[PDB]
RNA sequence: AGGGCUACACACGUGCUACAAUGGCGCAUACAAAGAGAAGCGACCUCGCGAGAGCAAGCGGACCUCAUAAAGUGCGUCGUAGUCCGGAUUGGAGUCUGCAACUCGACUCCAUGAAGUCGGAAUCGCUAGUAAUCGUGGAUCAGAAUGCCACGGUGAAUACGU
């Protein structure tokens, strides 16, 4: 179905991220939080994209809500468990097979598991995300996780998804970021984009773009970004981690 | 068939283990003398068998948490005279004689209002 | 044992002598014995002509004694001339850093001036 | 599953729960001891005179209990009872699975 | 307290968290290191204008009971005058006088 | 003092009238409370007469005052000696 | 809105840190108690000499975090000097909280290196885990303890007597 906001809906932009799960995997190593079975595995690929995965995606802090004395920060950190509102029961993220099932039809539950690796067993990265922003505005499950993948097949696809294709294994530039991610979208879109980069010498572990409120069922275009004035961490330069350590 | 006190003094406590052999001693998995730089604390921690000649007769092992050092070796002692007044109900009256067998009570008092300490009181000077 | 153009002690370890300098504190006199590759634990009698001087040269990379007296003197004239709070408390010798008068404030004030 | 029990009076607690661990033992399962935990002890003194006199006070303190209880092989039926039960006010009760 | 005090305290609360999102994401921007340094300047000369009585450090907590601003306790809300009074009547649960 | 990353801070109301005194070139003293400003370079050459409690003083900026903060040429308080 | 309560010829009270070798400095290495945390306590990793910064696990807590006790101990050095004692004062360069730290914050680095060589007359505390001495936490609290309220470590002296 479409992605409508039933109760609570009054907000500027959606959030997609996007695990660099190389990078992301790497940092796991370096920081020696536990090896968990998904990357436990991480083994090659063929296409250079398909490491471009979904972490989650988020609707901005409603107006409603930060009229209560809410801030971004609090926002993206607790979501519907918010209080004064929404306040709904806390997704955990160290229980995580412990939050309530979704109800995702296996159309879905399937294409899901290509783009979110850790998704479904004793993961349940799926079951959380749904608690900590869906849950509260009253969205269709098998919708929202659907407009996730959508989106992230589109990126893939674009001049964004081929650089990272290309510059595998290499260090590279914001700027040459910058061209690869405008010559799809524009030069007026690019700071939309934000990126996080770890470890010396820095390399990419996360990607979030922020598209306008409008724009999310309908595919993405010129106009279907919203620029914020954080670039991120990144700096001048960073590696494309490849798989391994 | 092995023998068995605990034993406390001040913040101390002190479960100790007593079997027949050849003297040996472990504290915390270390040897004594590593364990207790001071002098004084090791002979603390055995005169109750310097006094009824079981140094060499006996082999001991022992845990202490809590306290400072002063402390666990007074809390070894009390373990020793327990576990030592019961592989041998014998002995008991001449431990007890040495005054080894009371458990010492003595705690730091607790800080209290209008004063700097326990029973210091701040200065007033009449000059 | 004449670094500066004064007078270092020659008895005493390199560390501690170099101090005598006035702009070299402690830091200082570590990093010298280690640009100028010389032991902390040296005493400078105990030493080269050729070890005084690479020595010599070290100290050179600073601003120090005459030199620095200098910067200092002008820093607080700066402040004076233009009158700002921070300048007066340089005049009239008071706390510049906001500590108390109405009573101590002794190291500026210097000793006491009785009443009457 | 867990159940942690926490209030202000211990002759209450030692109430809940053995009310907890009879239902528990009623509708079939075993219940793992109830077994006590360190009991908080927030403390708070007070100027007692309305002007001067800092060193007269008063020294209060409140005493939180806290006792644990598990369900080893939780059965069907406990499962609802045991989130059923309306259970004396003044207690603090977290079921969490 | 002057009714007035109390009254000052409840404009104060209402503004700070009403505005309290504005500040918070205009605040976030300044102490980006790695942020335009067009935006940030915008940001000192934005940040400084909307109303002072907004800032969380402007309120006092005051005893939810006579106004009082010194003596508060936080587990309470009240005074220490107001906590002994209520304490004594047995209107705080668990409270007591204590001894070791 | 601030941190360096934050920029130097002046109060908006000032910062801006003291464009139209170095743009549209004027030659009066202007009245002001902001004590907190720091003195910027555009500010040179301009009398600005700072608020110390009770009374404006005069400050004819110079290139040596610049980095420092207005009130620090307005003393506050009173004082002869005994 | 800005200033004032933070003013300084001076007098008094309560404290802190000292004047050194039963000690200063460097390396190495033991043993506590009690308490706090929710939009709060914030690890690990990266950056920085440092205050800190960025990223972000875990924890409404006998589980996670604050948070490595210190005196002690071994090895080295200083050799009785206004000193390798003391760390006030002041210049320069920073960080953090906060619309904002000129008046008036805490802290950091570099440099500076004052009085003080155990204190007249007087005068105070304390009888045992006490005094002395060493570290730790909390309340208030955006930030702002040498104070206050708590907690353990080491651990004396002497009472003939009225
Ligand atoms: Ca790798
Ligand atoms: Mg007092
Ligand atoms: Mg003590
Ligand atoms: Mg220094
Ligand atoms: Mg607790
Ligand atoms: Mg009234
Ligand atoms: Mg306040
Ligand atoms: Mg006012
Ligand atoms: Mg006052
Ligand atoms: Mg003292
Ligand atoms: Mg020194
Ligand atoms: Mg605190
Ligand atoms: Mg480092
Ligand atoms: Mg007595
Ligand atoms: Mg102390």
């Amino acid at each position: 179905l479409a992605l409508q906001a039933k109760q609570y809906g009054d907000f500027d932009r959606y959030v997609l991220a996007l695990s660099w799960q190389t990078g992301f995997c790497q940092s796991q190593h370096d920081r020696n939080r536990n090896e968990r079975d998904e990357c436990r595995l991480q083994t090659e690929t063929t296409n250079k994209a398909d490491f471009l995965t979904v972490f989650g995606l988020w609707p901005g802090l409603p107006k409603s809500v930060a009229a209560r004395g809410v801030d971004e920060r609090r926002w993206m950190r607790f979501g519907c468990a918010t209080r004064p509102i929404p306040n709904l029961p806390e997704a955990r993220a160290s229980r995580m097979c412990s939050s309530p099932e979704t109800g995702l039809s296996l159309e879905t539950a399937a294409k899901l598991s290509e783009v979110m690796p850790g998704a479904g067993g004793r993961s349940c990265l799926e079951r959380y995300e749904y608690a900590k922003f869906g849950a509260c505005f009253g969205f269709d499950p098998d919708a929202y996780f659907g407009t996730m993948v959508r989106l992230n097949q589109e990126i893939k696809e674009s001049e964004a998804g081929k650089f990272l294709a290309d510059n595998y294994g290499k260090t590279v530039s914001r700027r040459d970021f910058d061209a690869a991610f405008a010559k799809s979208w524009g030069k007026e879109n690019v700071k939309a984009v934000k990126l996080t980069c770890q470890g010396n010498p820095a390399y990419l572990t996360e990607i979030q773009i922020s598209i306008k409120a409008d724009a999310i069922n309908a595919p993405l275009s010129a106009n279907s970004f919203l620029p914020q004035p954080h670039p991120g961490n990144c700096g001048k330069t960073f590696v494309i981690d490849k798989a391994g350590y | 068939n092995q023998y068995y006190g605990t034993g406390r003094r001040k913040s101390s406590a002190a479960r100790v283990f007593i079997k027949p052999g050849n003297g040996k001693i472990v504290i915390n998995q270390r040897s004594l003398e590593q364990y207790f730089g001071r002098e004084t604390a090791r002979m603390v921690v055995r005169q109750p068998l310097e006094l009824v000649d079981m140094v060499e007769k006996l082999d001991l092992y022992i845990t202490v948490k809590g306290g400072g050092i002063s402390g666990q070796a007074g809390a070894i002692r009390h373990g020793i005279t327990r576990a030592l007044m019961e592989y041998d109900e014998s002995l008991r009256s001449e431990l007890r004689k040495a005054g080894f067998v009371t458990r010492d009570a003595r705690q730091v008092e607790r800080k209290k209002v209008g004063l700097r300490k326990a029973r210091r009181r701040p200065q007033f000077s009449k000059r | 044992a004449r670094i500066a153009g004064i007078n270092i002690p020659d008895h005493k370890h390199a560390v501690i002598a170099l101090t005598s300098i006035y702009g070299v504190g402690k830091t200082r006199s570590k990093a010298i014995l280690a640009a100028a590759g010389i032991a902390e634990d040296v005493k400078i009698s105990e030493l080269s002509e050729g070890q005084i001087d690479t020595l010599r040269d070290e100290v050179a990379k600073f601003v120090v004694e005459g030199d620095l007296r200098r910067e200092i003197s002008m820093s607080i004239k700066r402040l004076m001339d233009l009158g700002c709070y921070r300048g007066l408390r340089h005049r009239r010798g008071l706390p510049v850093r906001g500590q108390r008068t109405k009573t101590n404030a002794r190291t500026r004030k210097g000793p006491r001036k009785p009443i009457k | 599953i867990r159940i942690r029990l926490k209030a202000f009076d211990h002759r209450l607690i030692d109430q809940a729960t053995a009310e907890i661990v009879e239902t528990a033992k009623r509708t079939g399962a075993q219940v793992r001891g109830p077994i006590p935990l360190p009991t908080r002890k927030e403390r708070f003194t007070v100027l007692i005179s309305p002007h001067v006199n800092k060193d007269a006070r008063d020294q209060y303190e409140i005493r939180t209990h806290l006792r644990l209880v598990d369900i080893v092989e939780p059965t069907e039926k406990t499962v609802d009872a045991l989130m059923r039960l309306d259970l004396a006010a003044g207690v603090d009760v977290q079921i969490s699975l | 307290a002057k009714q007035s005090m109390k009254a000052r305290e409840v404009k104060r609360v209402a503004l700070a968290d009403k505005y309290f999102a504005k500040r918070a994401e205009l605040k976030a921007i300044i102490s980006d290191v790695n942020a335009s340094d067009e935006d940030r300047w915008n940001a000192v000369l934005k940040l400084q204008t909307l109303p002072r009585d907004s800032s969380p450090s402007r309120q006092r907590n005051r005893c939810r009971q006579t106004g009082r601003p010194h003596g508060f306790l936080r587990k309470f809300g009240l005074s220490r005058i107001k906590v002994r009074e209520a304490a004594m009547r047995g209107e705080i649960p668990g409270l007591k006088k204590a001894s070791w | 003092p601030r941190s360096l990353k934050k920029g130097p801070f002046i109060d908006l109301h000032l910062l801006k009238k003291v464009e139209k005194a170095v743009e549209s070139g004027d030659k009066k003293p202007l009245r002001t409370w902001s004590r907190r400003s720091t003195i910027f370079p555009n500010m040179i050459g301009l009398t600005i007469a700072v608020h110390n409690g009770r009374q404006h003083v005069p400050v004819f900026v110079t290139d040596e005052m610049v980095g420092h903060k207005l009130g620090e040429f307005a003393p506050t308080r009173t004082y002869r000696g005994h």
